């Protein structure tokens, strides 16, 4: 079992864009610096979702055909996607322990003024992603296909993303069966994964909703990306 | 609207 040099050359592309992303040092050195409090604590997480989206944006463009759809849809797919695709790599950061300063980001997010309606959810996500042991490859393909997802509001040509995305899961399926000849079911788990990083979007929403105008978590920067 | 998204996507 080999992946096909078109299946190659698609899985290289998306893993060279992945490794790009790299935590600033001004940021990692807030974490170890800051007061911790509520208010300092969420500061530094919105700062790291201001960082991530940008991030995000520069991954996608670089996601092999996304340049080729209608410009409308391209924003729809980034907007629709957003959400998802902090929580998954969250999910890394944790299950790699970074910025490794690790125990005190755990800390200042689990002390940021956010509910345990919306952190206990959140955390239990990272475990069970934790439990797959997921290759980079793996967190990469993933992130494309929750981006390059056909069926988000908003999207006027579907087709066009579907023929983006059906290549990313024959290629993700083929690594499955290559990597974890004794699972047979490892693909199916990270389908699961999929539909547990879905469920973030209403609690995540429901979240940004309930922060009143004069509490310090309003930021309206984070309302225009999120919704 | 998405301003930012936009200036992100279409800067270089
Ligand atoms: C595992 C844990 C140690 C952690 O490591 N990196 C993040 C991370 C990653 C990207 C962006 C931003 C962040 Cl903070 C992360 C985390 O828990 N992310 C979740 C989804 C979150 C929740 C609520 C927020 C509220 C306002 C702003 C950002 C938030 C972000």
């Amino acid at each position: 079992m080999e992946l096909t040099p078109d299946q190659q050359t698609l899985l290289h592309f998306i893993m060279d864009s992945y490794n790009k992303q790299r935590m600033p040092q001004e940021i990692t050195n807030k974490i170890l610096k800051e007061a911790f409090s509520a208010e300092e604590n969420f500061l530094i997480l919105t700062e790291m979702a201001t960082n991530h989206v940008q991030v995000l944006v520069e991954f996608t463009k670089k996601l092999p055909g996304f340049q080729t759809l209608d410009h409308e849809d391209q924003i729809a797919l980034l907007k629709g996607s957003a959400v998802e695709a902090m929580f998954l790599r969250s999910a890394e950061i944790f299950n790699k322990k970074l910025p490794s300063h690790s125990d005190l980001l755990e800390a200042r997010i689990r002390n940021s003024g956010i509910s345990d309606e919306y952190i206990t959810p959140m955390f239990s996500f990272y475990k069970s992603i934790g439990e797959l042991k997921m290759t980079q490859e793996e967190y990469a393909l993933l992130t494309a296909i929750v981006i390059l997802s056909p069926d988000r509001q908003y999207i006027k040509d579907r087709e066009a993303v579907e023929k983006l995305q059906e290549p990313l899961l024959d290629v993700l399926q083929k690594l499955c069966k290559i990597h974890q000849p004794e699972n047979p079911q490892h693909f199916a788990c990270l389908l699961g994964r999929l539909t547990e990083l879905r469920t973030f979007n209403h609690h995540h929403a429901e979240m940004l909703m309930s922060w009143r105008v004069n509490d310090h978590k309003f930021t309206p920067l984070l309302c225009e990306i999120w919704d | 609207d998405h301003q930012l998204l936009r200036y992100l996507l279409d800067k270089d």
